[PDB]
């Protein structure tokens, strides 16, 4: 199943919709892990429609975290020779209104290294991202 | 400290310094004049003086390269322009001109300033008269972030591109105070010179934006494509994108039927760098696509044609839209890349009364008097006098190519039909059409003749222009002597 | 770090001070090379670096005769000017003067011809300037030293400045010819706490910005980047016709 679950996050199509949603919803649900299953399992879990399942904290702070090194990534790539800077401190919110500031630092100490921390003068993880 | 900004901001609008540092990097912004005064003495004006006198203008800095800007001030006597007003900014533009940088504004002005008499008259024609020398020699960019009436409108009508901000944004001559007395009808500010009315309707603005922050995010990636001067080269930054990528998708874009349509970003994207396209005036002309992108790190302009909108025939507004593009991207040494798919043009009696005789000549004249390296492509047709404006093999071009199921006539088959065989027996149609289409609406007559360099597989674009463009650096070629051109207004 | 340069200047304005006090800080370490150091010491022309590029300096002294211009020191930054401008090489000014030397010998002499060649090079010349006023620029004085209106690339002053016409004794006078006695109290204070200071010559534009005395070094040093690829012309001449 772990492979499953990996292996549709690097499917890219583009050009048209899909139902990989709904397959990755379905694999990481733990009645589906628990072992057993029906076949009225797909509308008894789903009633209404179709509604894809929401992200915990953790997740969602890892997805800002990821966010915040591509854009540093990329806003070096513009800057001419070695008049470039290595460190910024970011203020992430998803959504129109602003839901959840979350202060993010980055420090970029190798090619695919950041330092990735709460602010400045605050511990550091030092994660990596490849893009 | 947060004084005196609190009465802006409650009317969701920001400043003219926030913007400034909104634009420029993060602490590299000098403000070169900030105590001055207006001097006026007339109508009880020699009271209220102010230290800025309602303009800011520095240096800055933008991705590490040097710039120059100045911005109007709403607070400040609405912003209008003055003798003292106008005289930093030919400071400024004059610096710009003997360093080889370019010059941006935010315009806010609600008009002249009448108690200054003709002083504003005189401070607005300086201004006309640096735009109009330095046009050509470094690049002007105005954004319009308020309102802009009166005479003050036509210095950024000058500018290479203008760009407008949505909500709170308009421009025109003439107020519709005047409008009402003379005419009787009661419209609108935004009726009039709305940010709609001048990116659909007027053709003057080059773009939209939403709000003042995605202005100023954009425009920095705006500048990252401009070269610094006249006498600069093309900028080239670095890029992990390479020539060797593969791309046969466009193997099948083309449809097999003659009479479905298809849309040109599909046969865009591919040959340029990954999200590296910038659509100019997307919103206007549509049968046709202008703008910049990157091919293996350099900066390129493209022109082509879109089938999509009214089977992509030439008008008045995209011939306009057009000419003024390969003029600006000449000017400043910028290679052309042109996609072709052109029936011919719009058949109409308002055409005529409108002059497309004037209108139709200036993208010929742009693309003849051209002298940057220019690459064409030619997917699926060609006809008439389009074949020729759109950048022919015969206007000085460089290298030229066409698609297997290309086509390039003189004119459609029925038509070519009609006029070779006057009486000729009736049901003429089937057996006479079919032949001709068969026999000389292939791309093997024009490759015969010469016309075209090769005949190439669609695979094999984005490799032949890099190519093309890598070999092309280094070409030197002059028009005859000229105090300057005639190009038919 | 350059914070010494607060102090330089005395809160006194008839006590004298070492320009090269200012001229150090701001240039490299142990990077001048003075250039006639025992004649006509009113003035310093010399060669130094600034950020590894060599530049030309060419400052007034008070410590000697108030820094007053003078013959001698118009010929030699008539020289020195020129000599720099000829071969592409960057100039930095300090002005401190308070006029022109004055007596008998000095027109028997001809002033007029000497002081005219200073003002020629500085006007003649292409190369980027830089201009900075310590206290004081009165007179034609101020008009030679590399003013904005000779096509200066950037001016600079700092707080204490003056720049007036002439004195406020002379101008008193001037500006009253036979008002009542002891006009001197209550007309010659309020006229140098009104126009003898930058604030007036802010207004109408002559210089850029006033500044702290500890950004100088900055400030140069952000000019002479910029102006690095400056490119002037001067209308078609066989050649000039200087004051000899
Ligand atoms: O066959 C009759 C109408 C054909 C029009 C073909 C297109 S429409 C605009 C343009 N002008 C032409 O003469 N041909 C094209
Ligand atoms: O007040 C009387 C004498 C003031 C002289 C002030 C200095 S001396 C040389 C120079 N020439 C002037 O007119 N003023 C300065």
């Amino acid at each position: 199943i772990g492979r499953m679950e990996k292996a549709l996050d690097e499917y890219v199509i583009r050009g048209l919709r899909h139902n990989i949603c709904l397959l990755r919803d379905v694999v990481t649900e733990p009645r589906y892990r628990s072992g057993s299953i029906t076949t009225n399992y797909l509308q008894e879990q789903y009633p209404n429609g179709f509604k894809k399942a929401e992200l915990t904290a953790e997740e969602m702070q890892l997805m800002y975290e990821v966010a915040a090194c591509v854009h540093l990534k990329r806003e070096r790539l513009h800057y001419t020779q070695g008049t470039a800077p290595s460190e910024r401190q970011l203020y992430l919110s998803v959504g129109a209104g602003q839901e959840g500031e979350t202060p993010v630092y980055v420090r970029y100490l190798d090619d695919s290294h950041f330092e990735i921390g709460a602010s400045k003068h605050g511990p550091f993880r030092k994660m990596e991202v490849v893009w | 400290p947060t004084a005196a900004e609190d009465l802006r901001h409650k009317k969701k609008r920001l400043t003219a310094m926030e913007r400034v540092q909104l634009f420029c990097d993060p602490g590299t912004f000098r403000e070169r004049d900030a105590l001055v005064e207006h001097e006026c003495h007339n109508f009880g004006m020699e009271k209220r003086k102010v230290p800025g006198d309602g303009f800011i203008t520095g240096t800055g800095k933008v991705f590490g390269r040097p710039v120059f800007l100045f911005s109007h001030d709403f607070t400040v006597f609405g912003g209008s322009l003055s003798r003292t007003n106008a005289a930093k900014v030919v400071r400024i533009m004059e610096e710009a001109a003997k360093i080889g940088v370019p010059v941006i504004g935010f315009n806010d002005s609600g008009g002249a300033r009448i108690h200054e008499g003709v002083d504003s008259l005189a401070g607005y024609a300086d201004i006309f008269l640096r735009n109009t020398l330095f046009s050509g020699v470094i690049p002007q960019i105005s954004v319009i972030m308020g309102p802009c009436a009166g005479g003050a409108v036509y210095s950024p009508a000058i500018t290479d591109f203008t760009f407008m901000v949505e909500t709170s944004s308009y421009m025109f001559v003439t107020g519709p105070e005047v409008v009402s007395a003379v005419g009787g009808k009661l419209v609108t500010k935004d009726e009039l010179g709305g940010p709609h009315v001048h990116a659909t309707k007027s053709g003057v603005s080059a773009g939209t934006f939403p709000n003042d922050i995605v202005a100023m995010a954009q425009l920095r990636r705006l500048y990252s494509y401009l070269p610094l001067s006249n006498r600069d080269p093309v900028p080239v930054l670095p890029t992990a994108d390479e020539r060797y990528r593969d791309v046969s998708s466009l193997n099948t874009v083309v449809p097999t039927e003659v009479k479905e349509a298809y849309d040109m970003r599909d046969v865009i994207y591919p040959v340029i760098d990954h999200d590296s396209f910038f659509e100019i005036q997307p919103q206007f002309a549509k049968n046709i696509i202008c703008g910049f992108a990157r091919v293996e790190g350099r900066s390129v302009c493209i022109i082509a044609n879109q089938p999509k909108v009214q089977a992509g025939v030439l008008d008045i507004d995209s011939s306009v839209k057009g000419a003024r593009m390969v003029r600006f991207a000449d000017a400043f040494n910028i290679p052309i890349i042109t996609f072709v798919d052109v029936p011919g043009f719009l058949p109409g009696v308002q055409q005529e009364y409108g002059g497309i005789i004037r209108h139709g000549a200036k993208l010929l004249y742009a693309y003849a008097e051209a002298t940057v390296p220019k690459v064409t492509i030619i997917t699926r047709k060609a006809y008439g006098g389009a074949y020729d404006v759109m950048s022919s093999k015969h206007l000085r071009g460089d290298s030229n190519y066409a698609w297997p199921h290309a086509e390039i006539a003189v004119m459609g088959a029925a038509g070519a039909c009609k006029l070779l065989y006057s009486k000729e027996t009736a049901e003429q149609q089937a057996q006479r059409i079919a032949d001709y289409e068969k026999t000389f609406c292939t791309p093997l007559s024009a490759a015969r003749k010469g016309f075209v360099d090769a005949v190439i597989d669609p695979s094999e674009t984005r490799m032949r222009v890099c190519e093309d463009l890598e070999r092309l650096a280094r070409k030197q070629l002059q028009n005859p002597w000229k105090k300057h051109g005639n190009i038919p207004l």
